[PDB]
C-alpha cells in the first residue's frame, strides 16, 4: 500500500529492444551506490556483423549505460565456416545478480556442432564478477541434437543461491524433456577457457534423461531457489508447464546431489501452471514457500460461463513435511494474472514479508496491472492492498506488458523499506516504485465530565457551563524517517449539526466552534498531550437540547516537512488512519 | 569523574532495551516482600554448581514421597527419584519456544570422601536414558549444584504427557555405589523443605509478540561484519621460512557498532604451522588467529 | 569516521606479522640455508592433518605449542598377553619412552587429546572411558554419546590431566581401556563401536599398512628452548553504582546496588623504537584496530513490580575483565 505512484523513477531503454525483458538490482562491494539491472534481448549491439544480439544496460538513480558483456561477432570453426550464431540470440532475456556478480543469458544463440554444419540453439550465458568476464554454455556439448543439448536453449531462467551456486533451466535438453544445471562459482571462472567450446564441469547437478513418456515437457522453464528439506542447502524448484499431459507441474530437486523432493500439479488443462515460480517465506517461520503462477488459468464465472483469469496457488511449508496449499485467482479476463512473481521482502516492514503478481495484460487499454498482496501470521492476504497501473499505450505489435518481468526485495535507496523494479518490455520501458514510509499513529479523545448541568459555572470568565477536552497524539515509523512529524489537528464541535442549524459549543477563549493548532510532535518519545476547555452555551439561547452533541477531532500530516532528501513523502497505515469522535450528553429526569 | 557518567547514560538505555521498555512501569509491602520470590532471588545469586534481551525467571518444586511417587520405585537405596507435573510447567512457560534456560537444581548434605553420579531420563515410564554427567568434591559446608536439562525441559513443553521426572543413580562400572544409606534421606533433602526444584529462565509472550561467515560473506552488511582476508607468507608478508601452510584465510572485523562500542571478534580459530630450526622442523599451533565471527562490546 | 580504506586490511597484516613472530618469542626469521630444500616427510604431515582435523567436543596460553603425536602399541606385544580383545571392552597401549621424549617435563604439557578412528556404527551406542591405574584397577575418565555416521569418523579425548600424571611418573608402561555404557540399577552390559583395530587376522604385504591410523595420542607443548592494575594499560577500573544514588528509581526493590565496572585504556599497535615485546596485552587479536572491551561478562537477576511481581534476569551487565580486540 505504501509504494509511491505519484513520482516513480521512469527508465528507458531503445524503442523496438524489449527494453524491461528482465530486470534485477545492483549491489557491488562494499557501501557503494546502487542500480538497475534490465535486459533488452532484441537490442541492436555494436557486435561486428551481429545483428540484434542484446544487451544488459546498467542504469543510475539517471542515465544508463551499457555493459560490454562480449565485443566480438561469431567466431569461426574454419575458413567460411561460421561457429556460432550470436544474431537474435535474445542475449539478457533472463537478468540475475548477486552481490558484485550479474549473470545475462542468451536463451536464443543457436551454435553449430564440433562435428558437423549444424545451427543449434543451446543458449550461453556471460557471467561478470567485477572485472573478469567468462562465457557459460553448459548445454554447448558433445551430447548434441535434439536427443541431446543441441536445442537446450540453456540460460531461459536463472537465479543464485546463498552458497554461490548458479541454477539454470534449459527447457529443450533431451527432445524438450528439459533439465537443470547447476555449478559452483568458483568453477565455472576457474574453469573457463575461451579456445574450449565444450567445458565438462565436475562438480555439476543435472537430471539426467529419462524415459520418452518425458518429451515434450519443458522442464526448466522457471526457477526459483529456497530450503526445503529443512538442512540449510538451497534447493531448485522449477515449472514444468506442459507435464502430466498439459495439467502442468513443478518439480522440486535437492540442491545437494539432484533428486526429487516434492510435487505439485495443476489441476486444469493447459492452464500453464508453472509459468513463473518464487520461493520466499511469506509467513515468519523460516520456511521457503512455494508461489506457481498459472497464467492461463480459466475459472468459472456466475453466469455459467467460462472465463480466462489466471491462478496463483500459495503452498506454505511445514515442518512436518506437508504443504498448506491456497488458490488465489485473478481479477480480470485474458490478463493472465500470475505471469510475474517477484518477492519483494518486508514491502512495509510489518514482520511478515510480502509479495507482487502481475497482469501484465490487464488494465483500460491491456496496459497491465501489478497486485501488491501482503503477509500475514495465517499466510498471504487475498485481497490486494494496492494497485499498480500501467500509464504506457500500446503503439504498434506487442502490447506494453507492464509487469511481465519484476524483481523485489532490494532497498535500492538505503530508506528503510525494500523497492520494486518493474519491466514492460512492449513499450521499452522500466520504471522504479519507491516504498514510502508507514507512519502508525495512535489517536486518543477524552470527554470528562461526560454528563453536561445546565448551569455548571466553574472555569474562570467574567463564569458559564464549561466543560474540559484533553486529546492525545502519538506516531511512530519504522524505517529512515526524521524524528520531528509536524502534524495539523483539527477540532470541530457539535458537528452533527450542519451548516445553518443552531449550534451549541465553542471553545472558551478562541470564541469559536473550531480550533486549529499546528503540532510538533516526537516519534518513539513519549506520547504528547494537551487540554483546553470548551463551553456549552445558555438555556435560552437554544430550546434544541436533545440533539446530543458529539465533538469531532480530526488530525493530519504535512508530508512536505515529513519528506526525504529524495523527496518520498511518508504515507499513514491503511487500516487505522482515521480521525476519532466521541460524545456527551445533557439529561433530565 | 566525566569518564564515568558517558557509561551511565548507556546503561539506562540499555537496561530500557532488555526489557523492550521505553519507560519503567507506574506498591506493598511497607515491610519485607514476600519470601516467595525471596526464594526465588536467593536461588538465582547461589552460583557453585545474540539474545540480549531478559528472561523471566519462574521456579516449580518438586512431588513429595506421596502422591503416586511410591509405587514404583521408593526401595533401589543407591539411587533418587524426582518426579513433576506437566500441569504446572506448561503455565509458568506457554510456549515451548519462550523457554531459554532450564537448570535443574538440587541441595547437598554429604560433606566426607566423594562420588560420582549419572543423570538419565524418564523414558516409557519404566525405561531411563542417559543425559549428562559430574564429579563431586568433598566440600565442608552444604553446596548447591546444578544440571542444565534445557533441552529436556523445552521437549516436555510440546507434549501432552502430564507426567514426566528424572532419575539420579550413581556409576556403574562394567556393583552399586553413590547412596549407602537406605533412608535416601541422608545423601540428598527429601520431603522437606529447599528440597530439589527446576529453576525456569525464559522469555515473555509480551516480548516475542551474531550471525559467522555463512551471513557475512553472502550479504554485503553496513555494521559490524566479518571481511574476507586470505594472507600469503610469500605474498603478503615475503616469508618463505614457513613451509606449510603458504597462505590462509585470518579474516578480520570491520564495522560500526551503534545503540565506544567497538567490532571486535567473538570466535576465533587457532592455525597449526611447520617452519624448520636449523635443521629440526618444529610443527607448532598459534592459538586464535582466523577470525570466525564479530561482536560489539 | 572518514571515508575508509583497503588499507584496513594491510593493516591487519601488518598486526600478523609481529603477532606470529611473538608467539614464537621470535624476533626475526629463522635461516633457511641450514635448511635442506626438497625433503618433506610424510611423518611431519600426518601431524599437521590430523591438527586440522578438528573433532567436535593466561600468560603460558597465548604463545605458539610445539605439537607433536605418539602412535599405539600393536597388538602384537603386552596387549594379548592378559585379556586381548573381547565384545566386553577395547584396550590401546602406549610407551613412555616417548612420550617423555617428546614432552621432556611433565609441566611443558599443554593438551594432550587421544584420537581414535571410527568406523559406520549406524544408530546409536554409548561409550565410557577409563585410565589405568596402577595395574590391577581401572577409573571413569569421560562418556560420549555416538551419532549415525554412514562414514569413518575420527574422534578425540582430552586426558591431559592423565598424560600429565603419566610424565611425573617413571613408569615405562602405560595405556588406556575403552568399554561401553552401564546400565544399572538392574543390570546390563555390551560394547557394539567398531573402531580402526588390528582385525589379528590380515596379513600378506599390505598387512603392514594396517597398522596405520591407529590410535595415537596427540600432544601439544612448549618447547624446552623457551622456557622461563595502576591504569597506565587497559585495566578494568573500580566503580560502585547506586540505584537510587546515581539513578533515581525507586522502583526496583532488588538489588539496591552493584559494581557496574568499565574499560578505560589504549590499545595501540606498531610503535616507533618496538613493540615485539609486550605484545601480549598491547594487541594479541592482531587486529586493525584494537579496543579496550570487556571479555568476561556476568549476568544479573533483579526484582520488580508490576499486581504481578516478575522476577527476571539480565544478560551481560558485570563487566570482569577487559582485553584489546
Ligand atoms: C515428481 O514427478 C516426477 C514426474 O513423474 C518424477 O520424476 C520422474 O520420476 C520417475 C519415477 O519412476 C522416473 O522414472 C524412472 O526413470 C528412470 C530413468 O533413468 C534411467 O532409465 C532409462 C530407462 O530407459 C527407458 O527406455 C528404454 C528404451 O530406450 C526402455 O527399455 C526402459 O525400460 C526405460 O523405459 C535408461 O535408459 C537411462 O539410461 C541412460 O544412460 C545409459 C547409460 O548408463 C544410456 O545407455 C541410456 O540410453 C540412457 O541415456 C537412465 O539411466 C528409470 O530407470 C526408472 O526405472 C524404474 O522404474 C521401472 C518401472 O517401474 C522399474 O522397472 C525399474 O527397475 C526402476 O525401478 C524409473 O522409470 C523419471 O525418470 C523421473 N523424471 C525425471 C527425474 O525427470 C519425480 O520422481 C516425482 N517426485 C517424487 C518425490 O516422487
Ligand atoms: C595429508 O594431507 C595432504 C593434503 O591435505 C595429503 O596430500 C594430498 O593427498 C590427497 C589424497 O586424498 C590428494 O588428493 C587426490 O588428488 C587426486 C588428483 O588431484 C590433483 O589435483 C591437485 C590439485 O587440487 C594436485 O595438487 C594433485 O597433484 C593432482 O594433480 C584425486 O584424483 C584423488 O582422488 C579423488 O578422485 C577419486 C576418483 O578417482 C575419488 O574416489 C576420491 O574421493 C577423490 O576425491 C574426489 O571425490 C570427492 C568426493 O568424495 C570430491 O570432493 C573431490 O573433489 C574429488 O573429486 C585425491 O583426491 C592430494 O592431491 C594430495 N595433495 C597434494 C598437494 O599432492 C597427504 O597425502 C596427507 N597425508 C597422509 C594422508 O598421510
Ligand atoms: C541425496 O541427498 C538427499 C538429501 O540431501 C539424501 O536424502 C537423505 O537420505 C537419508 C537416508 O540415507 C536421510 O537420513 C535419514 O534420517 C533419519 C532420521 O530423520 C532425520 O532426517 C530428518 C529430515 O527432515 C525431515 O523433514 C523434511 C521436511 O522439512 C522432510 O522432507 C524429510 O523427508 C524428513 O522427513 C530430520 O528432520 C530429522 O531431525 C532427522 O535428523 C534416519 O532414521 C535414517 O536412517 C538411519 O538409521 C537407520 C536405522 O535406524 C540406519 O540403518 C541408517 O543407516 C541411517 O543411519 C537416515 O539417517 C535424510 O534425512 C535424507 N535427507 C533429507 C534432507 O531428509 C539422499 O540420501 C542423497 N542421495 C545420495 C545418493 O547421496
Ligand atoms: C536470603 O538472602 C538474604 C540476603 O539476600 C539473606 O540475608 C542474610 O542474613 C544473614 C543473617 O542471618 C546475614 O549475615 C549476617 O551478617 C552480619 C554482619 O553483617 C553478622 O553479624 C550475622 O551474624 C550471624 O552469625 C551468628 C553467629 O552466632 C548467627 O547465629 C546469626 O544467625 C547470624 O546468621 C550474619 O553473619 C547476611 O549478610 C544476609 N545476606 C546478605 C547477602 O547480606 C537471607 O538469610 C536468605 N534467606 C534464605 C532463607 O536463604
Ligand atoms: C462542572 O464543571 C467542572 C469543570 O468544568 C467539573 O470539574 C471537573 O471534575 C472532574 C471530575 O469528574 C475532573 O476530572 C478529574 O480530573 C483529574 C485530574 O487529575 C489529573 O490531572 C492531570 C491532567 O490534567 C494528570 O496529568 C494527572 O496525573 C491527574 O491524573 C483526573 O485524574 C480524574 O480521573 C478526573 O477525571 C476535572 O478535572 C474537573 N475539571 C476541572 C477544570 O478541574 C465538574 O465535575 C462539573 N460538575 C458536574 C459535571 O457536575
Ligand atoms: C536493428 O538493426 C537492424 C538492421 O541492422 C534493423 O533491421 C531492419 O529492419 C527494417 C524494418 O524494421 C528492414 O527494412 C526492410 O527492408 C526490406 C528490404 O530488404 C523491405 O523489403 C522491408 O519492407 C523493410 O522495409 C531492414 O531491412 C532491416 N535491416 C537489415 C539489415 O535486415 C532492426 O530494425 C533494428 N532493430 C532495432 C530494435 O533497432
Ligand atoms: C474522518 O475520517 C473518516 C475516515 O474513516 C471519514 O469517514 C469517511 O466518511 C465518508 C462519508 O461520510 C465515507 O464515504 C468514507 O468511506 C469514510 N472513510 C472510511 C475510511 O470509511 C470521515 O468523513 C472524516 N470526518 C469528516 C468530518 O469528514
Ligand atoms: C498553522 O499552520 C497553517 C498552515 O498549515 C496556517 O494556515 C495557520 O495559520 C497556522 N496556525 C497557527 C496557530 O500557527
Ligand atoms: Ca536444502
Ligand atoms: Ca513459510
Ligand atoms: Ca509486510
Ligand atoms: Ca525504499
Amino acid at each position: 500500500f505504501n509504494l509511491d505512484v505519484d513520482s516513480p523513477a521512469e527508465y528507458s531503454g531503445p524503442e523496438g529492444s524489449y527494453f524491461g525483458f528482465a530486470v534485477d538490482f545492483f549491489v557491488p562491494s562494499a557501501s557503494s551506490r546502487m542500480f538497475l539491472l534490465v535486459g533488452a534481448p532484441k537490442a541492436n549491439t555494436t557486435q561486428p556483423g551481429i545483428v540484434e544480439g542484446g544487451q544488459v544496460l546498467k542504469c543510475d538513480w539517471r542515465r544508463c549505460q551499457p555493459i560490454e558483456f562480449d565485443a566480438t561477432g561469431n567466431r569461426d570453426y574454419a575458413k567460411d565456416d561460421p561457429l556460432e550464431f550470436k544474431s537474435h540470440q535474445w542475449f539478457g532475456a533472463s537478468v540475475r545478480s548477486k552481490q558484485d556478480k550479474i549473470l545475462a543469458c542468451a536463451p536464443l544463440y543457436h551454435w553449430r556442432t564440433e562435428m558437423k554444419q549444424e545451427r543449434e540453439p543451446v543458449g550461453t550465458c556471460f557471467l561478470q564478477d567485477g572485472t573478469k568476464t567468462v562465457e557459460y554454455a553448459p548445454c554447448r556439448s558433445q551430447d548434441i541434437d535434439a536427443d541431446g543439448q543441441g536445442f537446450c536453449q540453456g540460460g531461459f531462467s536463472i537465479d543464485f543461491t546463498k552458497a554461490d551456486r548458479v541454477l539454470l533451466g534449459g527447457p529443450g535438453s533431451f527432445y524438450w524433456q528439459g533439465q537443470l544445471i547447476s555449478d559452483q562459482v568458483a568453477e565455472i571462472v576457474s574453469k573457463y577457457d575461451p579456445n574450449v567450446y565444450s567445458i565438462k564441469y565436475n562438480n555439476q547437478l543435472a537430471t539426467r534423461t529419462a524415459q520418452a513418456i518425458f518429451d515434450d515437457s519443458y522442464l526448466g522453464y522457471s526457477v526459483a531457489v529456497g530450503d526445503f528439506n529443512g538442512d540449510g542447502i538451497d534447493d531448485f524448484v522449477s515449472g514444468v508447464p506442459r507435464a502430466a499431459r498439459t495439467l502442468g507441474m513443478v518439480y522440486i530437486y535437492d540442491g545437494k546431489n539432484m533428486s526429487s523432493l516434492y510435487n505439485f500439479t495443476g489441476e486444469q488443462m493447459a492452464a500453464y501452471f508453472g509459468f513463473s515460480v518464487a520461493a520466499t517465506d511469506i509467513n515468519g517461520d523460516d520456511y521457503a514457500d512455494v508461489f506457481i503462477g498459472a497464467p492461463l488459468f480459466m475459472d468459472r464465472g456466475s453466469d455459467g460461463k467460462l472465463q480466462e483469469v489466471g491462478q496463483v496457488s500459495v503452498s506454505l511449508q511445514r515442518a512436518s513435511g506437508d504443504f498448506q496449499t491456497t488458490k488465489l485467482n485473478g481479477f480480470e479476463v485474458f490478463a493472465r494474472f500470475g505471469s510475474a512473481i517477484a518477492p519483494l521482502g518486508d514491502l512495509d516492514q510489518d514482520g511478515f514479508n510480502d509479495i507482487a503478481i502481475a497482469a501484465p495484460y490487464g488494465g483500460e487499454d491491456k496496459k497491465g496491472i501489478v497486485y501488491i498482496f501482503n503477509g500475514r501470521s495465517t499466510g498471504l492476504n487475498a485481497v490486494p492492498s494496492q494497485i499498480l497501473e500501467g500509464q504506457w499505450a500500446a503503439r504498434s505489435g506487442c502490447p506494453p506488458s507492464f509487469g511481465y518481468s519484476m524483481k523485489g526485495a532490494t532497498d535500492i535507496d538505503k530508506n528503510g523499506y525494500p523497492d520494486l523494479i518493474v519491466g514492460a518490455f512492449g513499450v521499452d520501458r522500466a520504471i522504479l516504485y519507491r516504498a514510502r514510509p508507514v507512519i502508525t499513529v495512535n489517536a486518543g479523545l477524552e470527554v470528562y465530565p461526560s454528563i453536561l448541568n445546565q448551569d455548571n459555572k466553574t472555569c474562570s470568565l467574567p463564569k458559564v457551563s464549561c466543560f474540559n477536552v484533553r486529546f492525545c497524539l502519538k506516531a511512530d515509523g519504522k524505517g529512515v524517517l526524521p524524528r520531528k512529524l509536524n502534524f495539523q489537528v483539527e477540532l470541530l464541535l457539535d458537528k452533527l449539526k450542519q451548516k445553518g442549524a443552531i449550534r451549541r459549543a465553542l471553545f472558551l477563549y478562541s470564541r469559536s466552534p473550531s480550533h486549529s493548532k499546528n503540532m510538533t510532535i516526537s516519534r518513539g518519545g513519549l506520547m504528547q498531550c494537551e487540554e483546553l476547555i470548551a463551553y456549552l452555551r445558555d438555556e435560552s439561547e437554544f430550546r434544541d437540547k436533545l440533539t446530543p452533541i458529539t465533538i469531532f477531532m480530526e488530525y493530519r500530516l504535512d508530508y512536505r516537512t515529513a519528506a526525504d532528501t529524495t523527496g518520498l513523502q511518508p504515507i499513514l497505515n491503511q487500516f487505522t488512519p482515521a480521525n476519532i469522535s466521541r460524545q456527551a450528553h445533557i439529561l433530565l429526569d | 569523574e566525566l569518564v564515568k557518567r558517558k557509561r551511565i547514560e548507556a546503561i539506562r538505555g540499555q537496561i530500557l532495551s532488555k526489557l523492550r521498555l521505553a519507560s519503567p512501569p507506574s506498591e506493598v509491602p511497607p515491610g519485607p516482600l514476600p519470601e516467595a520470590v525471596l526464594a526465588l532471588y536467593n536461588s538465582t545469586r547461589d552460583r557453585v554448581a545474540a539474545d540480549y534481551y531478559a528472561k523471566e525467571v519462574t521456579r516449580v518444586l518438586m512431588v513429595e514421597t506421596h502422591n503416586e511417587i511410591y509405587d514404583k520405585f521408593k526401595q533401589s537405596t543407591h539411587s533418587i527419584y524426582m518426579f513433576f507435573q506437566t500441569s504446572e510447567l506448561r503455565e509458568a512457560v506457554p510456549e515451548p519456544v519462550l523457554l531459554s534456560r532450564a537448570e535443574l537444581r538440587l541441595l547437598r548434605l554429604k560433606l566426607k570422601v566423594e562420588q560420582h553420579v549419572e543423570l538419565y531420563q524418564k523414558y516409557s515410564q519404566n525405561s531411563w536414558r542417559y543425559l549428562s554427567n559430574r564429579l563431586l568434591a568433598p566440600s565442608d559446608s552444604p553446596e548447591w549444584l546444578s544440571f542444565d536439562v534445557t533441552g529436556v525441559v523445552r521437549q516436555w513443553l510440546s507434549r501432552g504427557g502430564e507426567i514426566e521426572g528424572f532419575r539420579l543413580s550413581a556409576h556403574c562400572s562394567c556393583d552399586i555405589n553413590g547412596f549407602t544409606t537406605g533412608r535416601r534421606g541422608d545423601l540428598a533433602t527429601i520431603h522437606g523443605m529447599n528440597r530439589p526444584f527446576l529453576l525456569l529462565m525464559a522469555t515473555p509472550l509480551e516480548r516475542a509478540q551474531a550471525l559467522d561467515t555463512n551471513y557475512c560473506f553472502s550479504s554485503t552488511e553496513k555494521n559490524c561484519c566479518v571481511r574476507q582476508l586470505y594472507i600469503d607468507f610469500r605474498k603478503d608478508l615475503g616469508w618463505k621460512w614457513i613451509h606449510e601452510p603458504k597462505g590462509y584465510h585470518a579474516n578480520f572485523c570491520l564495522g560500526p557498532c551503534p545503540y565506544a562500542p567497538c567490532c571486535v571478534p567473538q570466535a576465533l580459530e587457532p592455525l597449526p604451522i611447520v617452519y624448520y630450526v636449523g635443521r629440526k622442523p618444529k610443527v607448532e599451533q598459534l592459538s586464535n588467529m582466523i577470525v570466525r565471527s564479530c561482536k560489539c562490546s
